[PDB]
């Protein structure tokens, strides 16, 4: 059914599942005509397809040309994603595939089924959460990579970074989750928590800044405090 | 013109023939029914005034034999039977004739109802979707279940209509899945009018048989089936012209002919509203939405 509070922990047991937010495919930048109407250009976007369990973010690259002549865009990038989550699945080995897809909005409930009919034994789910995926354009390397593709590209990263060799996957999942909604209310502050300190650094091969265990739970701090007050600078309470 | 005549009725029982209904007292000297217009199918039901549980009736022709009904005090039922001696059975009708004891089909000239709801509905087909080869008339009752039903249990009791499943392989083209969900007129015209159905009418003919077991027996599954076959092709955006006139009018009588005190059961609010308003042929079914608008603007 339905994936909620009371069957949270369902995430982090031993049955591959995979979150889908198509939350940033299709992308624009609204704007104006010299005869003062308005056009939307498109930039690139992704699909976040992500194992809650191991952090393994498969980042499907969604280049503009994919809408050139194309109409009701909106409607396409549903049916677009769930392609391309139907053709993920398709390539990976039989013991990799997963036994469940959490769509994170119910409007691609029917494209993912319909594109996944070959594979009836994959149960396709939505949730009642309201989870902070949309912001992961936020996080400096993901954008940057989506922004530069000139063409269609799969790019792989753990989003976890290293953390689940010190965490579990419930503790990691909960820590993406709290960084993610902090830089979904107030991006500016968020970023600036997170590299305020020029002693800390973000390892090449990581996403997020290289926090010992103390750090972390200052950091944690410091983003529970923004998205309280960012719902008080919002709510005038 | 034909007769079904009735050995007795010894218990207290609302008869239906098609869209007429008389009520028959306990052991009322009722013997049948007379100046049945040949050339439609027919359709003989009950209720019984005890149990109103359980409508059921029976599916024939004329043309096909000679039928009469019987009590049968064991199982507790009106059954259908064939007579296979010509003379026994014009006897048998004459005599009763003779003494007035039946009542006769109540057709009003003007009247094209019952042609019209059962344009395209012929026996043979009727005999494949209720498989029972022994008789050439059809039991269908209440609490009969389709087989699209049984998969999601008895298979000899079972409404063998066609399945209509528009998130399946069979409705769905690899690699045209966004154009065949939203758009089905492969599914309409390649799957189920050239494959299955072959021509339009035997597809009318069941959805016609689909809407009436719905109306006469409260049949869920075979409620489901209509408004399914409805849905294929409205949402279809490539109907050929003539079947989507036909619709206009088959859908017309069906709605014309429903118990007002129905529609809250037997019409489904999703299918009828996304099929007059948001459709590809919204616009072509006029005087369905016309009669659907004058009558349940509830609903919509
Ligand atoms: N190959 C880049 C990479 N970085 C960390 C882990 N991996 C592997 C991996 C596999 C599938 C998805 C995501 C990550």
């Amino acid at each position: 059914g339905a994936m909620n509070s009371s069957n949270y922990a369902e995430l982090f047991n031993n049955d591959i599942k995979l979150f889908v937010d198509d939350t940033n495919v299709y992308r624009v930048t609204v704007h104006k005509t010299f005869e003062g109407n308005v056009a939307t250009k498109a930039i690139n976007g992704c699909i976040f397809t992500l194992n809650p369990k191991t952090g393994h973010l498969f980042l499907k690259i969604i280049h503009t040309s994919v809408w050139a002549g194309q109409k009701r865009l909106s409607q396409l990038a549903k049916w677009k994603t769930a392609e391309e989550v139907s053709a993920l699945v398709r390539s990976l080995p039989k013991e990799e595939q997963p036994k469940q897809i959490i769509v994170t909005r119910k409007a691609m409930l029917d494209p993912l089924e319909v594109h996944m009919l070959d594979f009836p034994n994959i149960a396709i789910r939505p949730t009642e959460l309201r989870l902070p995926f949309s912001a992961a354009m936020s996080i400096d390397k993901l954008s940057d990579v989506v922004m530069k593709a000139t063409e269609p590209q799969m790019v792989l990263f753990n989003i976890y970074d290293d953390w689940l060799d010190r965490i579990s996957s419930y503790t990691a999942f909960s820590r993406l989750t709290l960084l993610l909604r902090a830089l979904k209310t107030n991006e500016e502050s968020a970023k600036m928590i997170l590299l305020s300190d020029p002693t800390i650094t973000i390892k090449s091969y990581h996403l997020w800044p290289s926090f010992t265990d103390e750090q972390w739970i200052t950091i944690e701090s410091q983003m529970r405090d923004l998205i309280l007050t960012e719902y008080g600078r919002k709510y005038n309470v | 013109m034909n007769t079904v005549p009735f050995t007795s009725a010894p218990i207290e029982v609302t008869i239906g023939i098609d869209q007429y209904s008389f009520n028959v007292k306990e052991n009322q000297p009722f013997h049948g029914i007379k100046d049945i217009p040949i050339g439609h199918v027919h359709v003989i039901h009950f209720q019984h005034a005890d149990n109103s549980s359980m409508r059921y009736g029976y599916w024939f022709d004329c043309r096909m034999g000679n039928f009469y009904i019987q009590y049968d005090p064991k199982d507790g039922l009106y059954k259908m039977m064939e007579e296979r001696d010509g003379a026994k059975f014009e006897n048998i009708v004459h005599n009763f004739k003779e003494r007035q004891m039946m009542v006769s089909y109540p057709k009003i000239d003007e009247d094209d109802t019952w042609y019209n709801l059962t344009e395209f509905v012929q026996m043979d087909k009727i005999r494949k979707i209720v498989r029972k080869d022994e008789n050439q008339f059809s039991y269908v009752d209440s609490s009969m279940t389709t087989v699209q039903e049984n998969e999601l249990s008895d298979p000899a009791h079972s409404l063998n209509y066609t399945v209509i499943n528009f998130k399946s392989r069979e409705a769905i083209r690899p690699g045209h899945e966004m154009e065949d969900f939203l758009d089905k007129s492969y599914y309409l015209n390649t799957v189920m009018l050239q494959g299955i159905f072959k021509n339009s009418s035997n597809y009318f003919g069941e959805l016609q048989f689909a809407f009436l077991n719905a109306m006469f027996f409260g049949n869920y599954g075979s409620s489901l089936q209509w408004h399914a076959m409805i849905e294929l092709i409205c949402s279809s955006a490539t109907v050929p012209k003539h079947m989507l006139d036909k619709l206009d009018e088959i859908l017309y009588y069906q709605i014309k002919t429903l118990p007002e005190q129905y529609s809250d059961i037997l019409l489904n609010e999703r299918v009828w509203n996304i099929c007059l308003y948001s459709s590809f042929q919204k616009n072509s079914l006029h005087n369905t939405e016309k009669i659907m608008e004058n009558k349940y603007p509830e609903l919509l």
